[PDB]
């Protein structure tokens, strides 16, 4: 199973400079250039946060 | 940028053939003028930069005109296949947010209710500024709209000589065929479009005789010819298969008949696009994926696997799409952060791969 697919996993929501969001496994180190925004939580909770807050999928550098 | 490269070949060789579609033959100049005129029509009917235009046309020759016209307006192209049911077609136009649908007389029936229609069959000058991040495409797999930036398309095209010829089955909503039609035009070559039906060994032998040096074939046709006559592939510098990775036996048969031919398969989907070349494996022939100057093979903990270990393939590069339209959550789980590259993303293919002792990336 893929870490990002596992439902038993604790997850994090990361955001880069372009406003793009990524799920991240809680055990993994946060990569450089990515910032955490939503505490360790269930897969679904994180997905909910993304569907709510990542409204414009366009990179920010293009207005 | 396809438009910038195409313009060069319109300047250097305007009278060269660009498309050979059945009875229809278009030079680089003709294709440019026809697209410029249709582009002006799109601008009149309200097409602005960043807008999305749905295109549903039978013939490939028309398909290219519409494409360039959409890009000339600065808009993005949503490929719609006439075969799709109206449930699909209506949804794809709704999800993309396309205001206008471009069609032919034959396909006009498919235009959903409430969509402004322009028919290619039935002068103002604009000068638009576009950037590589702008969307060129929205490609649909309920179907998921993949937002492809102009830059991603540029990577795929980024070698052919002018007047060289590529034999291609009719472009399809499928990711493979839709992008391939560009490759010949960026180099000054010509697209030669196969009549409907499986490519046969003789058609392949006839095409190479006409000057086709490259062929983009369905997995089924490749296997058919590989069994029928491996020797028919002779004359081609590169033969490329799309769809299911062809059985290794067929590739080995074709190689014995044509030692010079390069066999590749376009396994990748629209989100992340990979061109893979068959090579003789150390043990045999196997698909090999270029690392580039990137790809990662990662375990379940997202830590890089050792050589000879199989892991899931993650792809990072300029070819990656922005994400899935109206699916932020799905984009976030598929387009995960890349530990190697700051502020970058890697796309999980869902496909297994492994590293050879030589360091070549191997599909699995």
């Amino acid at each position: 199973t893929n870490p990002f697919d596992n439902e038993d996993g604790s997850f994090l929501v990361l955001v880069n400079g372009e406003g793009q969001h990524s799920l991240w496994p809680a055990f993994a180190e946060v990569p450089d250039g990515w910032t955490g925004v939503h505490g360790p939580a269930s897969r679904q909770d994180c997905l909910g946060y993304v569907e709510q807050n990542w409204t414009d999928l366009r990179p920010k550098s293009l207005i | 940028m396809v438009l910038e490269l195409f313009a060069r070949h319109v300047d250097r060789t305007p009278d060269a053939v660009a498309v050979v579609d059945g009875d229809r033959v278009l030079t680089y100049r003709q294709l440019d003028e026809l697209a410029g005129r249709l582009s002006g029509r799109l601008i009149s009917r309200g097409v602005r930069r960043g807008d999305r235009v749905a295109v549903m046309m039978d013939r490939s020759a028309d398909l290219l005109v519409a494409l360039l016209a959409v890009w000339k307006a600065g808009a993005a192209y949503v490929p719609v296949d006439a075969a799709y049911p109206a449930r699909r077609v209506a949804f794809m136009v709704a999800d993309s947010g396309a205001s206008l649908m471009v069609c032919s007389v034959a396909t006009r029936d498919g235009v959903p209710e409430g969509i402004e229609s322009i028919v290619v069959d039935a002068c103002d000058a604009s000068a638009v500024t576009v950037r590589p991040g702008d969307l060129a495409y929205v490609m649909y797999t309920t179907p998921k709209g993949v937002a492809v930036p102009h830059r991603s398309l540029a990577e795929l095209v980024g070698a052919m000589e002018p007047g060289e010829a590529v034999l291609m089955h009719a472009p399809y909503a499928f990711d493979a065929s839709m992008f391939e039609i560009w490759v010949p035009l960026v180099w000054g070559a010509r697209v030669v479009i196969a009549g409907p039906g499986p490519v046969d060994a003789r058609r392949l032998r006839e095409a190479v005789a006409a000057g086709v040096t490259r062929a983009y074939l369905t997995a089924g046709s490749f296997r058919a010819v590989a069994e029928e006559s491996p020797e028919s592939f002779a004359g081609l510098r590169e033969v490329q298969t799309g769809g299911d990775l062809v059985p290794a036996h067929a590739v080995e048969r074709v190689r014995e008949a044509c030692p010079r031919a390069r066999i590749r398969h376009l396994y990748g989907p629209t989100e992340a696009t990979v061109w893979a070349t068959w090579h003789l494996l150390e043990p045999v022939m196997g698909p090999v994926l270029p690392i580039g100057r990137r790809a990662h093979v990662l375990d379940e903990s997202l830590r890089p696997v050792g050589p000879g270990v199989v892991g899931e393939l993650y792809l990072s590069g300029a070819g990656l799409a922005d994400g899935y339209l109206n699916r932020a959550g799905l984009t976030a789980e598929r387009f995960v952060a890349d530990p190697s590259a700051p502020g970058k993303r890697m796309y999980r293919t869902g496909d297994l791969a492994q590293w050879t002792a030589d360091g070549e990336l191997l599909f699995a």
